[PDB]
């Protein structure tokens, strides 16, 4: 065992605090294709966020290690991961992201078109 | 457990206050009969279910794994050689059961349990024509024939009040 | 018995097929994984209908996979057995627990209890038969047979057989 | 130095500032369960002892322990003790009926090393043998250590 | 007789019977020495009590006590169950048969050896027809 | 190494749910277990050299799911049908959102 | 949509025309609306199929006695379609052998005849693939034919099939 | 609108519901004494129509649970007049917007 005056904290350890104090719709249904929001009427930010950077650049990057076929040029990058990000700066990345709304509705954004600010 | 008999949790005050939560111990007639009804009944029934599962045929088992493996699934496990069944963990060539060879020997004996309870039968026939009375241990107390002298068991009933069950 | 009807697949790609023909690829792939392939909720799917329109739609990949998934719908000739249906066959193997039919692309296990009494194996001939008073049961020979028992599992399905009933057996 | 780090001198270090022994004892028993379930202090081989660890068992002795003095290193044997088992079973495919015992032995930390310092065997108050091992390493100062 | 139920494990590849076959356990792995091959990977290696099933057998009970808030009444009752089962009258003869044995070596203050091996002979000797008449001191006295 | 409670919520608020699966399941416990459409129990007998999926009570064996969950989920979830609660899983949804 | 167990349900018969709860008389299909099931006797299976194979011939092109018959539909099954044709090769041959008519005008004389009657699919594709000779004998193949059809309507029916049965 | 004075008899708190559509409204004078929607923390309510709440429910693509409450015992719904199910707009200082609205229906 140990035995040490260091006090390290013990973290994750609320529950002796714990057990100190306790007492004290109209438009869609079902999975129809009403579901998918027509794009005209897309309601949704035209641009790519952190997150479906992130997740697009993960996905193509492991498609990439796992030999997909690449769509851009190389310079002789060989990792995925700036392939990927050179396939995402000119627009070679054929995905769309499915983003949900909360009432179970969906918009179809395509890489291509959604635009990379960040 | 079979309710031919009944039991009566009554304690009275003898004179010596020597008091005891005795019980008595009666028979319910209907209770009774219906309780032989019902169980004659079902043992017949499923007698009637045990001969029909020994009519369907008889499948197969391996001795060494000691588990059945009826003919809809043996089939899944006969060999390349297409000729024996074997087994799905043992390995080894399944064995003939006897799950209609003994048929004729199921219906002998529901056979002689039919005739040995034909008087059981005509009984219920008759007290199903006839009309009997729901007697309990109060109505049961009016034909006593006494068993002993010095009983401490007092007959006498004694009602109360206030009981709802 | 032969049906057709409405199939749809959850088919998985794998990133290298990501080609401009990834519609040919993804048909292809239903044929060799469809085409012949047995399940017991469908039956034995046998041959795919409407090879020149079938309904692919949107693939989802799979977010730790990699991998995308296609549900496509398509059309199928199927042959799915049922209890008590009576259906032709020829025998491809004999024993002394039965012996098979083959009707379509299935086996039918007819068990030595389902034969009448007259009829018995005969392991003597070459090859081995079963024997009766007015025919012989042999491989390679046409019988009918009446299905009454079906067993079918995800990807298997057996039958059971029997010719007991009048009017059935050799034809 | 920053945030409470500091720069020792290695040359200093080197000529023995603040170099430690650090001393660690393996106290081991062998007991009797039963009539012929016993541990006993000895040297197994493969050939008649199941579940023997990876390690060398190449340092022991006859007796079972390794004379002080020796270089001991990580996941090495230092304390040979085997248990009698059932003959005629089937465990992890390498069983046959040449093992007739299982090793229970101890070896030393897989992290540490050092050598042998002392080794003694003594009795118990049951009168069981056991023994000590006392393990002695030298912690010189580094990159990470407190002060 | 009966199912097998044993894994033999065996590299599918080198096909060689024995198997020379290394367990890495700080890796968690099970590999062929020969090639490398990983036959079964995430190894296992407190919770429960000791029992050894060589002197009280392969039984499993547990006692009744009082906890941080437990009534009186509930206790009584529940310790005249244990008490009042007539299953393990066997069982609960031969435990103060091993009490005694143990407060007697403890009275001698004899090791734990002489206790575990006395407890063991009187556990071999029990309910044997050559030994029924003999008085239960003497058994006592024999094992220790 | 613990991945506790807060360490996932730190994960959890810089938004990498990938790599929060991958900590929780790859890293610690992945296990697959098989259950069926008619009850969300995990009693569902797997044969897996034969191919024979098969649950006892509903009689089915051809609605039979895969899934990968946690070992402690799994635990936790037989721990719940010895306590006689059925934590039923299914693969689709039944309500709207 | 419940989420009852219903875990109770009959065994799949034919003679109860109970197939499951996926082979009911309607079928929901690909474009949405219900269509009667499909069921189809032994020749317009083999139809069907060879229509399929010589189709898809013509798509990958463009991208009668029975030893004859077995040989062009081996040819035509080695050209169209590639690996995993054991099931597919052993329904060509069962199909070949047991196919009760030969062409598309005879086979299609079929499905009219056998709806005038108005009666089950599953029901007049078993009249259309077993080689049935007397009503009696159709009652007993198929007891779900049972106080069905009329007798004197059977035999006549049956009476056709055999005079369209040909080689 | 009953403005009353200290109590009301429970025995008339009981035949305060009437017949529909008329409802009764009991308030006392010593909580009107002062006006509390013009306190700076009680921020603009405004009762919305059922086609506003209608559009609200569907631009948002909301249910009836989805929506932020307000009780039925509120002070400010007391003062509105509040039955189940109507929705405030509740208009408010944004230190960060300006001007903020939020949406509570009455439960
Ligand atoms: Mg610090
Ligand atoms: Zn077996
Ligand atoms: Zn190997
Ligand atoms: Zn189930
Ligand atoms: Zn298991």
């Amino acid at each position: 065992n140990e035995n040490f005056e260091d006090f390290d904290v013990e973290h994750f350890s609320d529950e002796e605090t714990y057990e100190e104090k306790p007492q004290f719709e109209q438009i869609r249904r079902k999975t129809l294709k009403e579901k998918a929001i027509p794009k005209d009427q897309r309601a949704t930010t035209p641009y790519m966020t952190k997150y479906e950077r992130a997740r697009i650049l993960g996905t193509r990057a492991l498609q990439i290690s796992m030999n997909a076929p690449v769509f851009v040029d190389l310079e002789g990058e060989t990792d995925p991961l700036r392939i990927a990000m050179k396939e995402l700066a000119e627009k070679k990345i054929p995905l769309v992201i499915r983003r949900y709304l909360p009432d179970g509705s969906f918009e179809d954004w395509s890489v291509e078109e959604l635009i990379v600010d960040l | 457990s079979d309710r031919l008999i009944s039991i009566h949790k009554q304690r009275e005050y003898p004179p010596n206050s020597k008091s005891v939560e005795r019980v008595y111990y009666y028979v319910k007639y209907p209770h009774a009969i219906d309780a032989i009804k019902w169980k004659v009944h079902q043992v017949v029934q499923r007698l009637k279910d045990d001969l029909d599962k020994n009519s369907e045929p008889n499948g197969y088992m391996c001795p060494i794994c000691l588990t059945k493996y009826t003919q809809l699934e043996a089939v899944q496990l006969l060999n390349f050689d297409r000729t024996e069944f074997l087994c799905s963990l043992c390995d080894e060539p399944l064995v003939e059961d006897d799950s209609g060879k003994k048929n004729k020997e199921k219906q002998d004996k529901l056979n002689r349990l039919m005739d040995q309870i034909q008087p059981i039968i005509d009984s219920l026939k008759k007290i199903d024509d006839s009309r009997i009375e729901e007697n309990t241990f109060e109505i049961a107390l009016a034909r006593l024939i006494p068993p002993q002298n010095q009983s401490h068991a007092a007959y006498t009933y004694n009602p109360k009040k206030g009981s709802t069950m | 018995m032969f049906f057709i009807k409405d199939l749809s697949l959850n088919i998985t790609l794998h990133p290298s097929f990501f080609g401009p023909r990834m519609k040919q690829y993804l048909k292809t792939k239903l044929l060799e994984e469809v085409e012949g392939s047995c399940t017991g909720k469908f039956g034995y799917i046998l041959c795919v209908l409407d090879y020149d329109n079938i309904d692919i739609q949107r693939g989802r990949i799979l977010p730790t996979d990699g991998s995308a998934e296609f549900n496509v719908k398509y059309r199928a000739v199927v042959f799915k057995p049922f209890k008590g249906e009576v259906v032709d066959g020829t025998v491809v193997s004999c024993s002394q627990h039965g012996f098979e039919v083959q009707v379509g692309p299935m086996k039918v296990f007819v068990t030595k209890h389902l034969m009448p009494q007259d009829l018995t194996f005969n392991a003597g001939s070459n090859p081995p038969s079963y024997q009766s008073s007015e025919d012989v049961i042999t491989i390679k020979s046409r019988i009918r047979v009446k299905i009454e028992g079906c067993i079918s599992q995800v990807s298997s399905i057996h039958a059971i057989g029997s010719i007991k009933e009048d009017y059935l057996g050799a034809i | 130095n920053q945030e409470d780090s500091m720069i020792m001198n290695q040359s200093s270090i080197d000529r023995g500032l603040f170099r430690s022994l650090f001393f660690r004892s393996y106290m081991d028993q062998e007991k009797k369960y039963g009539m012929s379930i016993t541990e006993t202090f000895e040297k197994p081989q493969r050939t008649n002892t199941l579940r023997m660890k990876h390690g060398t068992y190449d340092k022991l002795d006859d007796d079972g322990l390794i004379a002080p003095g020796v270089r001991v290193s990580g996941e090495d044997v230092i304390i040979g003790k085997t248990t009698p088992i059932s003959p005629d079973e089937e465990e992890l495919g390498q069983r046959t009926a040449y093992h007739s015992k299982r090793d229970a032995s101890t070896p030393l930390r897989s992290t540490e090393n050092g050598i042998v310092d002392q080794v003694l065997v003594t009795t118990n108050q049951d009168g069981l043998k056991f023994v000590k091992v006392r393990v002695r390493t030298t912690k010189i100062p580094q990159i990470g250590d407190k002060f | 007789r009966g199912p097998n139920l044993n894994i033999v494990l065996t590299c599918p590849e080198c096909k060689v019977y024995p198997p020379k076959i290394v367990e890495r356990f700080s890796e968690g792995d099970v590999v062929c020495a020969l090639c490398g091959l990983v036959l079964s990977d995430k190894l296992v290696d407190r919770v429960g009590e000791a029992s050894n099933p060589l002197l009280d057998g392969n039984n499993l009970s547990t006692r009744i006590g009082k906890g941080e808030t437990t009534d009186m009444r509930f206790t009584k009752e529940l310790n005249k169950a244990q008490g009042k089962n007539v299953m393990d009258k066997k069982d609960n003869e031969v435990q103060a048969a091993f009490a005694k044995i143990t407060m007697l070596c403890d009275a001698a203050e004899l090791p734990k050896i002489v206790k575990d091996c006395a407890k063991e002979a009187y556990k071999l000797c029990h309910d044997e027809k050559t030994l029924k008449g003999k008085s239960m001191e003497s058994i006592m006295a024999a094992s220790i | 190494l613990r991945f506790g409670e807060m360490e996932r919520d730190c994960m959890i608020a810089h938004g990498a749910a990938s790599f929060l699966k991958e900590r929780l399941m790859e890293a610690s416990d992945a296990f697959r277990v098989h259950i069926c459409g008619i009850c969300g129990l995990m009693t569902v007998i797997a044969k897996l050299n034969h191919n024979q999926f098969e649950c006892k009570g509903c009689d089915n064996k051809i609605d039979i799911y895969q899934i990968h969950i946690p070992y402690a989920a799994k635990l936790l979830f037989q721990e719940l049908m010895a306590m006689n609660i059925t934590p039923r899983l299914y693969t689709d949804r039944s309500r709207d959102f | 949509r419940r989420r009852r167990l219903k875990k109770v349900e009959e065994e799949e018969n034919a003679a109860t025309l109970q197939l499951g709860q996926e082979f009911q008389l309607k079928q929901i299909n690909h474009q949405g609306e219900e269509e009667e099931l499909i069921a189809l006797n032994l020749s317009e299976a083999r139809l069907v199929i060879k229509e399929a194979l010589v189709e898809r011939r013509r798509a990958f092109k463009r991208s009668e006695t029975r030893e004859k018959e077995l040989e062009s539909i081996d040819v035509l099954l080695e050209q169209t379609t590639g690996g995993n044709n054991k099931d597919l090769k052993n329904t060509m041959q069962y199909l070949t052998n047991f196919s009760r008519f030969r062409d598309q005008e005879t086979v299609g004389a079929v499905i009219q005849l056998l709806k005038s009657t108005g009666l089950h699919p599953f029901e007049v594709a078993q009249l259309g693939s077993l080689a049935c000779d007397t009503a009696d004998e159709a009652k007993t193949l198929i007891p779900s034919l049972n106080n069905k059809i009329s007798d004197d309507e059977l035999e006549r029916i049956l009476k056709e099939l055999s005079n369209l049965e040909t080689l | 609108i009953f403005v009353y004075q200290n109590n009301i008899t429970p025995s008339a708190m009981k035949l305060v519901p009437s017949i529909p559509p008329a409802t009764i409204e009991t308030f006392n004078e010593a909580a009107l004494v002062v006006n509390i929607t013009h306190h700076e923390l009680v921020p603009k309510h405004i009762r919305l129509s059922s086609d506003e709440k209608r559009e609200l429910l569907k631009r948002y693509r909301l249910k009836e649970s989805q929506l932020p409450r307000i009780q039925r015992a509120d002070p400010v719904a007391l003062y509105l007049g509040l039955k189940r199910g109507e929705v405030v707009k509740i208009i408010r200082k944004s230190e960060t917007s300006g001007r903020y609205a939020s949406y509570r229906i009455c439960m």
